[PDB]
This record gives C-alpha cells, structure tokens and sequence, in this order.
C-alpha cells in the first residue's frame, strides 16, 4: 500500500549541511506551540461545563413563583397542579428572607432560606456536598441553622459553636418594631465551590413557621424541568394555572452568564491559534522554496527520465507534510499529559510566586478543572494538516514552471 | 470574566 | 526511416540576443545506425543533446520522431516519449542521491506505473549485464567516479529505448571501462533494435562508429571532419 | 549610493527574484510580526473598555482614597482643606465612613453611611429621581436610600427607619448596646450602577459614632487603577492612608490578572515569527557561503560582517510594529459603526473600545525586541566562521 | 629591501588526531617588481599556501612577515586593514555578487576605506575602458553567459593601488581565444608605478613569458628538475 509520492520520497528528507540541524528543531516547536495550547485551552473549557452541571446547576433552584405582597397560604392546591405538567419534574417550597449574622462583630450579609428536609433531595444536588459525615441530623423544631464554610472564615468559628443572626420582623400594619435576637447553634458546615458558601444559609420549613408567626403561610414555589436550555419559556406556562399574574423568574437571569461567555472564548481562542500555526506554516514555506534549489539537480533528471506534470507537484506538497507531521503530532503527545495532570501543573506554580490566581472571591471556583475530551485531539489534527496544504501549495506549484534545460543537465 | 450586565427581568 | 529532423533553429534570447549556434540542422536518424556527431568543444553540443529529446522547444520547425512532432505533442505526450522510448546519458553524474544504486536503475520503471513483478527483476538484469551487480543496494556517494557513470548508463536502456541520446559518455570513467560497455551497445542493437549516437569534441574516441560527420555551427549535415 | 558601508550590504538582498512569489518569500517574515501586533491591540482595547467603564460606574461613584485618622476621629480645625497637598488630588471633601446596619418594618438590610455635605457639588446629583440636594438640614435626620437598596425593603418616600452602627457600640457594664438613631428617608436615586444596594446619602453632621468633626478627607484621583504607588507618599502627621482596596481589593484585581493571561496567550503570535527569522537568515548563510568570506578578503572585519545580518532581522521588525501598532487602532476604532465582524452581537449594549495611547507604545517597543534576540545567534555563526575553512 | 620573505610557513591540519602535513619548511622570497608562477598539482599545495599569504587563515607552527607587520599579535580588525590597500585577491569560482551590479561590485572595496562620493564616480570605471566592459554596466551578472562576467573579477581589487595581488587560476572557465586580450595588459603595472602580482595554475601553458620558473611539489622546493 506504498505509494511513488509518500514513502518513496522519504529518503530526499534525510540532508546534511551546517547549521541545518537546528532548522528541523525550530520547525518542530513553533508548530507545536499552536497544539499544546490549544489541546490544554480546548479541555479547560470542557473542564469548566462539567463542574457547572455539578456545582452550581445542581444546587441553584431552576424555577421561582412568587406572588405580589401577599403571604402564599393555598400552596396545597398549587403543588399537584404544577407537578402533574409534561415537562416539569418535581416542586418544593421556600420560604426566603434577608438576614445577617451578629457574631464576633463581622458584619456579612446572607440569604436566609427555608426547605423541607425530607423534600430537598428529590428535586437538587444541594446536600451531597457536606463536609461532615452526613447531613441525617438536619431535623426541625431543634433550633438548627445550616450555614455555608464561607461564612465561618469571617465568624472565626467552626462546627459545634453558637451563632447570633438576625431576623426580620413581622407586622400586621406598617409600623417599626424592635428586632428580634435568638441564638442558635450550626450543625455541619459545606462548601459549594467557592461562590455560594458565604451567600447562602437554610433553615427547616417547621422553624420558619414559627419565627415569623405564619401557620402555614409560605412565600415561593421552586421546581426543576428537564433541559436548562430552555428555562425561560417553559416558567412561563408553569405559573398561569394558579392565579392571573405573578412573579417570575429563572437562572438565565441570575447565573445564565456564565454559559455565555464559556462560549466567547472557544471563538477567540480557537481564531488565535489560527494566528498561531499560519505563521509556524511559514517556516515549511521557508524550507520549501529552499529545497527547490537544493534539489534543482534532481528535478531535471526526472524530467529527461519521463515524468509527467503532476509528479513533480506532489513531490514537494507531501515534502511540507513530513515537516508537518513531526511537529503536529509532537503536539498532541506533549498535550495529553498536561491536560491529564493539570492538577498537580497547576498547584506548582501556585506555590511558587505565592500570589495564587483564581480566588474563591468572584470567581464562580477556586481551582482549575480539566478534562480531555479524544474529539478534539480529531479537530485540531485536520486543522493543522489543512494549514499545511495552503502553505505547501503555491512553492510546489514554482517547482514545476522551471526548465530542465536551462540548468547544467 | 469581567464583562458583567446583570439586569433582572419580571 | 526513424527520425528525419528537419528545421532546428534555435534562436535563444540569451540576454536579448538569439543565438546562432544550432542553424538549419537536416540530420537524417536511422534504425540502428550509428553516427557520430563530431562538434567543438563550446559551439552547439548540448544544445543539440536537449532539442531531440523534448526539453526545449524547436522554435522554428519539428522534431517528427517516429512520426510525431515534438511541437503538436502536448508536454503529458512527451514525457511518455522519454520514458519508453528514449534514452539520456551523460557526463556531470545526473543519478538521484537520495536513493541507491538499485532504484536509481528502477527509477523510469517506477515512473511510468509498471507491475511490481518486473520492477525489481529487470533492475539487476541491468546491473548483472555491465558488472554492477554486488555492488547493487549500495549508494552512489561512496563508488567511484569511473563506477557510477556506468549506473547512469544502465539506467537509461530499461523498458527497451528506440534512439538512446548519449551527451558524452565517456569523461567521468576510463577508456578500458569504456571499451567494455561498447560490446553491450553492440549486442542490444541486434537484440531490440536500438540506435544512439556519440557526441564527442575529441577526434580519438568516436572511431568505432559508422558515420564520421562533423558539425560547424549548427551545419552538423558536413561530412567533412 | 550610501557613505556607510553597513546599510549598503544588504539594501539588495530584501528579494530580487522578478516574480509574484518569489518577493513574497522574503516579506514572509514582515507579516508575521504585523499580524501578531493587529492581533494584540484589537483584543486588549477591549479589556480596557471593560475596565473604563467598571472604574466609572463603581470607583466612580465611591470614595476611592480617604485620608483618616491613625489613632481615632480627625479634627478639622488642626487639618484643614489647606493642609491636603497630595499629587493627583483633584477635589477635597469631608466624608465620613463606617459599617452600619440598616432596619426596617418589612426585612432588614447592610450597607454603608456616606455623610456627604449638601453645600457641595456630589456625582450623585444628576443621577436623583426627584430627590432635592439641599433636603439634608443637620439635625433632620434625613436618609436617601439608593434604587435596589429600597426594592427589597419596601421602603417608600416618607417613612422612617433605623440605622445601627455596630462597630462603634459605647461599652457599659450592662448588656451591649450599640449607638443607633433614627432615620426618615425622602426619595430614592437611580444611578445605574451596583452601589444602589449598600450605599446611602446623609449629613456630615451627626452624632451616631462619637460626640464633633469628621473622619477623613474624600479625594478623586486622575487615576484610581495604580493607587498602590501613591501609599508609600510623605504623609502629614497624625493620618492613616485608606484606599478602596479595603472592600473592592478582589473585583479589580482580577480583571488585571485577565489581562496578563489573554496578552500572554495572544504574544504567541511574535514568539512564533521570532523563530521565523531564525529560519529566514540561518538558511540564508548556508546559500551565501560565497559572498561572505570575500567580504572578509575586501577588507571588512568579522565584527562589521556580524552587523549585516542584524538590521535584516531587525527591520522586519522595525516595519512589523509600527503596521501592527498602525492597523491595530484602524481595527478597534471603526469596529462599531459598520456590521461587526464577530458575527451576531452576543451583547448589544454599546460595546465600547478604549484606546490607551501608553498601551501602544509598550507593545510596539517589546516586539521590535524579541526580533533582536532571534538574530544574535544566526549572526554569530557568519561572523565566526573562518573565511578560508568553510568553503575555500 | 626584500618585500615579503615567507619562512617556515608550515600549514598542518589535524582532525582525530592526525597530521595532515601540505606545507613544510619552505622559503618563499617575493619582491617588487618579481613575478612568480607556481605550478604544481591540482590537490597538492596551491590554495592552502594563497589563503595563507593574505592572513585567511591561522598557521599555529610560524610566523610571516611583510613589510615589518606581522600578523601573529593582530587582532581581527587590525588585518582588515592590511588587506583591502595592499592586498588583493582573484578567484576563479565566480565569486562575484549576482545581486549587485558591476558599478558597485569594483567600487566595493573602496566603500570599506571611508572613501568619500567624489572619488566612488570616477575610479571604479578607470578599469573598464580598456577592458571594454564600460558599455556593458547598467546590467545584472545572473542572468550573463560564461564569458561575459568573467572578465569583472580580474580589475575587481585593482581599486586602492594593491601592492601585492594574488591571482590563482586565471583560465578555468573561459577559453583561450579572448584569453589573450587581458594576457599582455596585465602586467604592464610594474615599470610605471611599481606593484607585484603572482600566477598560480596548473596547466603547462601559462608560464612562458614569465621571468623566474619554479615549480612546487607538497613542499619541496630544492632544484629545477622535469
Ligand atoms: C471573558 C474574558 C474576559 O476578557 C475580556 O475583557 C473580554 C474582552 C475581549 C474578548 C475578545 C474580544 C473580541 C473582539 C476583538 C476584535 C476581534 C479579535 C478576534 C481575536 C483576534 O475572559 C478571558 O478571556 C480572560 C481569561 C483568559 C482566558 C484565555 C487565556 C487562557 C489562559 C492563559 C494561557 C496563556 C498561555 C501562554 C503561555 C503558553
Ligand atoms: N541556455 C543555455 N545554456 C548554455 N549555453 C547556452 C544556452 N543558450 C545558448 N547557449 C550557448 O551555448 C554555448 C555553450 O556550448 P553549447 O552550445 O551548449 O555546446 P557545448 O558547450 O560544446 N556542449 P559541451 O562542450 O559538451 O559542454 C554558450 O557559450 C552559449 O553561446
Ligand atoms: N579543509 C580542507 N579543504 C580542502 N583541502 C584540505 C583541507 N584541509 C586540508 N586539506 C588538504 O589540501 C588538499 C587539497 O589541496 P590544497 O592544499 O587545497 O591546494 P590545491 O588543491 O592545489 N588548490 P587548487 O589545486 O587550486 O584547487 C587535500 O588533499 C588535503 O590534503
Ligand atoms: C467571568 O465573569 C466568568 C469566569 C468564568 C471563567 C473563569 C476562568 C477564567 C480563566 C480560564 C482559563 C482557562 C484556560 C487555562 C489553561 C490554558
Ligand atoms: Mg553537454
Ligand atoms: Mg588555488
């Protein structure tokens, strides 16, 4: 299965000059510098879609109904009525608010929540990431508050402590009242990823009812449907078979940006490795237009010998493409062990200039994630060969206009 | 990143 | 008759000025005949070596090879046209190397798409007939001077060539090495009937041939030498 | 002709081939620092959008600098307007600040006390929805709450609420009061920014933290952006330096740490055509073998041989710059007038570029040095050789 | 006094520890006015001696001395001097630059001297009208035949009054039949203004006008034998 073309004009690549073994080296790595990164770039991003799914879809409520300064009482009869709909999966209550923690004199603000301990679980991935034994003894009416792990960096506290926080006050007619002040204790606490741990607390559903003097009054209805692509429509229909008009509202609103833009830089990125390897394929013409006469001794004597027009073009287009080879591919091995280890790549360099990158602070994670995925090892190795057709195409097109009779042969 | 819009929508 | 080459003018612009050095040339090419083309030493030798063959354009008239110009045949016909039917030798060591001695003979085989069978068996049937033969997968940087020039030689008669265009073969090997491939271009005109003609500045090393005629200028048809 | 004799040795050499390819083999190396420039200020002119229009909405709209009190209050009377002579310092007003809690009849909600003096000039006047700037009497009590602070409280115009100051709560030997009063609000502010949720106008004059003076001195500096070069400044005496890295030290932060990443990845472009060069003159040695070792026997020594080859790696360069630097701001300064070129507009809200003219020329100078690096290396190996051993 | 007196010029070369020995113990004498003509092998001695003459090449066993300057203390720049005034070099490999002209190519030695425009018009041409090569300047060396752009090498160097010109091989190209209209104006530079000039070739029929024959043989230079 060898072919004139390919392998026969293997040999032609095997010179001796003087500095020239060093133009093989410099050919190898500015090639290569248009792969390695776009490998470990193009798995970063991957990285970052797989972690949204898990630490902040699954934990964020999808759908929010709310009414309009009323306090929700016929929350029965709108509970079988959404989860009966083609499309919607499963409902629970919640009960918000906008308390703060006095504790140790730190002033931080928090959202204070209120579920059902026996229901959360059926509708989000919010207890699966505790980071004591279990989360079995979140119980109600046993004067409990679960708070995030960054809370606790500005209380200076830890598990097994008591806390102070705040609550709003609750009246029947618009007048000021003095705030109430109850002391409860924390029992575990957990980080999401690095972003909702300061900014989020719950409480049991019981405890709620009886710190706001409701009996069973709540204030919101959350689910979750099926695709996350589409969640503003189909919020829409899921609230107009209680009432006339309510509050709503979605995730596209609140953390739909981060879907956005994890799409801006796979257009920006992959457009400047572009930049990259089309003038890394700018040494293969360097090399080209060289070895035209290098070789001028030899393309005449193929001539008298018989060979026709396109047998010499496509000696010197799979020429380009051996150089092309050995620096394309030399990409992808040196690719797969950083976006494979990137954990351990990461980390070193963190603790070398001690200012580490990619704080818990705005950042939606801390760390960087990785994961390499085998389609684009496919897509960046025919965008790599199709670069070197351009740039081996037009100095093979020089190499056949030439006359072998004018050279000495 | 740093463009950031946040505007609600009722 | 094989090839009566009429009108070879060639008239290069050789920096604005076309040469006179090939003028009117009515050589007449038999089939199996030899005859030695004696010129100078710088007046019209290689040019006239590459007008026959079908690398440069006749610009006046035709070469009608076997009843076929090289000026109505398109440039795929006549690469067709040096491939099986002729044959180039000559004296500045044209031998690709990048490959060896057995694939530099199979290079015009390899070209024009022959079954692989016939390939490799009528390479050392070349190397086997001039005494090339033990020394065949070897490359030709580290043979002799006198060695290689006979490779060059054995590469041209392969697929069995009508008119072999010889540019001075002797010159890179001896005149005892050169006397020895003389009976193996006497034997393969009787066995397939092929012709070729000895090009020479030297008036000692083309007596063995038929016709002694002489070139002046481009009047190569002057048989008076 | 030209009266040196280094330039003359290669005005010649920059592609003689009378071709329409063969020119462009030698310019091969002009494009790839051309490009890699064009690719550089197009996208960091974005970055700087992002970060002028972050600066105007928050550090805008904050006080950035204050300069307070090392050892508690600040007294007017002994530091003055007069005695605040700091460079960059375009405006001096009294504020005070501190980390209240507010309170109210529906939720409770945090933020800051800005005590803003209503006999000045405040960013925050034209930016008023119905809110008149001389409502603030000392002694009034009156409060302005911001667009999103008032939403989730239900706070309309007119009603009344608390503000406690947690931080300076008076000791006593019973319980643990803090030193609170009470606030009546007027109207609320729209200011198109992410301030209208912690911040809040007031008088400078009130006693809800001590006794009566202020705290510090407000200041707008030309530029907010390097305030850490202006902490190390000769100071007067019985001050403390407080900068607005205090509360917002994370959100600028990162968006500096993004522009060393994404010009990082984007200087790969002239590290690649760096290696171009070496290709481009390494490979034009070992054809010109000839003409360099006549060159040592007409009389020219191996140091003046070594400065041929240093002005054609690095002309390329000269040229490569100031076309990317050129073609760089032709880019982002007609980006938004015709169709974009990004295809579909994923914003839509007036995407703006900001040109700095500094910015250019740090990237202009370090390109056309990567250039000189890539050519000491291929000049050495012409200038070292022997003229009688390398080919004759 | 004597110009150049070459004694012990002893050129060895060594790779893996081998002595190569080309040149040994000789004592070359060259004065003004004295023609030389060394013939010898083709692979023997020739170029390697010539390299030696103008300081191309370091013979680490000797010294030369010319004109009270030797090159043993010199620096690399303190030769470049020496051989662009009274030095001067004819090669026959076509050394000539194909991307300059003929205007620049013979006036190339006098732009590394500091010589100013006013002289750069009217010295580089003195040596083409007698050559009849002053028409033919406005032109390239590519794209000219083998017996066009020969003739440009010879009254290359002749620019700043050379003291001692080496030519080698002043036949290898062109033929012997416009050989002989350079072969009598060449040496017509000694009895007017006073140089010296030496040929080196291999063939036996370039040495018959001269006025001291001597011939070389891998470095032995004791009598006149066949
Ligand atoms: C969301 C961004 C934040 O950056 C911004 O400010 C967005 C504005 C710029 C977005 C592109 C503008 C496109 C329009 C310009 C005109 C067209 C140009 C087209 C391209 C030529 O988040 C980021 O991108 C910053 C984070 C960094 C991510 C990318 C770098 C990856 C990590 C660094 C790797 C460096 C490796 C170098 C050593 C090997
Ligand atoms: N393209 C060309 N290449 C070489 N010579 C050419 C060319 N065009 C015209 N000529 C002329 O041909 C002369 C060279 O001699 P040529 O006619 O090729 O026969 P030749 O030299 O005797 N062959 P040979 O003696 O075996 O090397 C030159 O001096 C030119 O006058
Ligand atoms: N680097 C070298 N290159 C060539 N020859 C070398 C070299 N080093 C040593 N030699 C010796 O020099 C011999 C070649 O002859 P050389 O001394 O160069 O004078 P030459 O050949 O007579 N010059 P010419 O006859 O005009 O080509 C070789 O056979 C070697 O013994
Ligand atoms: C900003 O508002 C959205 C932040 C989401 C992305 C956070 C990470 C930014 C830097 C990503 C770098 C990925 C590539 C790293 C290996 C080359
Ligand atoms: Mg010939
Ligand atoms: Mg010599």
């Amino acid at each position: 299965p060898l072919s004139l073309l390919i392998g026969l004009r293997f040999s032609r690549g095997r010179r001796r000059g003087g500095m020239v073994s060093l133009i093989s080296v410099i050919s190898t790595i500015g090639i290569a510098l248009g792969v390695a990164v776009l490998i470990v770039g193009l798995s970063a991003m991957n990285g970052f879609e797989r972690e949204l799914n898990n630490r902040i879809l699954a934990v964020v409520p999808h759908g929010e109904i709310e009414a309009v300064d009323q306090p929700w009482t016929n929350w029965q009869e709108a509970l079988d009525h959404v989860q009966k709909v083609p499309g919607i999966a499963a409902a629970a209550p919640y009960i918000n608010f906008t308390g703060l923690v006095e504790s140790g004199a730190n002033l931080r603000a928090i959202q204070v929540k209120g579920v059902n301990p026996q229901q959360e679980q059926r509708l989000s991935a919010l207890p699966s990431f505790v980071q004591g034994d279990a989360w079995r003894n979140f119980k109600a009416g046993e004067q409990q508050i679960i708070i995030g792990k960054g809370v606790a960096d500005a209380l200076k506290v830890k598990q097994g402590d008591w806390v102070s926080i705040m609550i709003p006050n609750s009246n029947p007619e618009h007048k000021l009242m003095q705030p109430k002040r109850v002391r409860l204790h924390v029992a575990g606490i957990l980080q999401l990823s690095g972003q909702l741990d300061h900014s989020f607390a719950m409480i049991p559903l019981a405890d709620a009812q009886q710190y706001l003097d409701m009996g069973s009054s709540v204030s919101g209805i959350a689910l979750k449907m099926t695709d996350v692509f589409n969640a503003n429509k189909l919020v829409r229909d899921a609230g107009e078979v209680t009432n006339s008009y309510v509050y709503i509202k979605s995730w596209i609103g609140t953390y739909g940006y981060m879907y956005r833009d994890i799409q801006m830089i796979r257009a920006i990125m992959y457009l400047a490795m572009v930049l990259v390897i089309g003038v890394a394929c700018f040494n293969i013409v360097s090399t080209l237009v060289m070895a035209v006469k290098d070789k001028s001794g030899d393309i005449a004597v193929l001539r008298t010998l018989g060979a026709k027009d396109g047998l010499i073009r496509a000696i010197f287009v799979w020429y380009g493409l051996l150089a092309g080879l050995f620096g394309s591919l030399c990409g992808v091995i040196i690719g797969v062990v950083v976006s494979l280890q990137l954990t351990p790549i990461i980390e070193w360099i963190e603790k070398l200039i001690g200012h580490q990158f990619l704080s818990s602070d705005i950042y939606f994670i801390d760390f960087l994630p990785s994961e390499l995925h085998w389609l684009d090892v496919f897509y960046v190795l025919v965008t790599a060969l199709l670069l070197s057709l351009l740039a081996s195409w037009y100095p093979a097109r020089r190499a056949s206009n030439i006359d072998p009779a004018r050279v000495l042969s | 990143c740093s463009s950031n819009a946040k505007i609600d929508q009722l | 008759i094989l090839l009566q080459c009429d009108n070879l003018c060639k008239r290069y612009q050789e920096g604005s000025v076309q040469t006179d050095v090939l003028h009117n040339v009515s050589f007449s090419v038999g089939e199996g005949e030899m005859m030695a083309i004696v010129g100078s030493s710088g007046s019209g030798k290689s040019t006239l070596l590459h007008l026959l063959g079908g690398l440069d354009t006749p610009t006046s008239g035709d070469v009608i090879f076997n009843g076929q110009p090289m000026s109505k045949l398109s440039s795929a016909a006549k690469a067709e046209l040096r491939n099986q039917k002729l044959g180039f030798i000559y004296q500045f060591h044209h031998l690709l190397p990048d490959f060896t001695a057995l694939e530099n003979v199979a290079m015009p085989l390899l070209i024009g798409k022959k079954k692989p069978a016939e390939i490799n068996s009528r390479a050392l049937e070349m190397l086997k007939a001039v005494g090339l033969d033990h020394r065949a997968n070897h490359r030709p940087s580290e043979l002799s001077g006198g060695e290689r020039q006979r490779v060059a030689i054995a590469r041209a008669l392969v697929n069995n060539p009508r008119l072999v265009l010889a540019d001075e073969p002797t010159g890179n090997l001896d005149a005892r090495n050169a006397d020895s491939i003389f009976q193996l271009l006497g034997e393969l005109n009787r066995l397939q009937g092929t012709a070729f003609l000895v090009v020479t500045h030297d008036l000692q090393l083309a007596k063995r041939m038929s016709r002694q005629l002489e070139m002046r200028d481009g009047r190569l048809t002057a048989e008076l030498s | 002709y030209q009266p040196v004799a280094l330039f003359i040795g290669l005005r010649y050499m920059r592609g003689r081939a009378a071709d329409r390819f063969g020119r462009f083999v030698s310019w091969l190396s002009t494009i790839g620092i051309t490009l890699g420039v064009m690719a550089l200020v197009t996208v960091l002119s974005v970055m700087n959008g992002f970060e002028r229009e972050l600066q105007n909405n928050i550090l805008g709209l904050m006080p950035q600098a204050i300069l307070s009190s090392e050892h508690g209050s600040l007294n007017p009377q002994q530091l003055p307007e007069t005695a605040v002579k700091l460079d960059g310092v375009n405006r001096v007003a009294p504020i005070t600040t501190g980390d209240v809690v507010l309170q109210s009849a529906r939720s409770v909600a945090v933020g800051v006390m800005l005590g803003i003096d209503p006999a000045q000039k405040d960013p925050l006047t034209p930016y008023l929805v119905n809110v008149k700037q001389t409502d603030l009497e000392p002694g009034k009590y009156n409060v302005i709450l911001g667009e999103q602070l008032a939403s989730q409280l239900g706070v309309n115009r007119g009603d009344q609420i608390r503000v406690m100051v947690p931080s300076a709560s008076q000791f006593t030997p019973m319980g643990r009061i803090p030193s609170q009063r009470l606030f009546n609000v007027i109207g609320t502010f729209a200011a198109n920014s992410e301030v209208d949720g912690y911040e809040m106008l007031v008088n400078i004059e009130d006693a809800s933290r001590l006794m009566g003076n202020i705290t510090g001195w407000r200041l707008w500096l030309d530029e907010p952006l390097k305030v850490d070069s202006l902490s190390q400044q000769k100071l007067p005496e019985g001050s403390k330096w407080q900068d607005w890295r205090d509360r917002k030290g994370e959100l600028f932060q990162a968006v500096r740490m993004e522009k060393n990443m994404m010009g990082l990845l984007l200087s790969l472009i002239v590290a690649v055509a760096a290696f171009n060069i070496i290709t481009s003159l390494g490979l034009m040695v070992m054809e010109k073998q000839g003409e360099v070792a006549i060159l040592q026997t007409q009389g020219l020594t191996p140091r003046q041989i070594m400065m041929v080859f240093m002005v054609q790696g690095a002309s390329a360069g000269i040229i490569g710059a100031i076309l990317g630097a050129a073609l760089g701001a032709l880019l982002a300064s007609q980006l938004n007038n015709l169709m974009p070129i990004i295809g579909v507009l994923l914003d839509g809200a007036a995407l703006p570029v900001a040109i700095e003219p500094l910015q250019v020329i740090v990237i202009a100078l370090v390109a056309m040095a990567i250039a000189l690096l890539s050519t000491l290396y291929p000049s050495w190996r012409a200038a070292a050789t022997q003229p009688a051993e390398a080919l004759r």
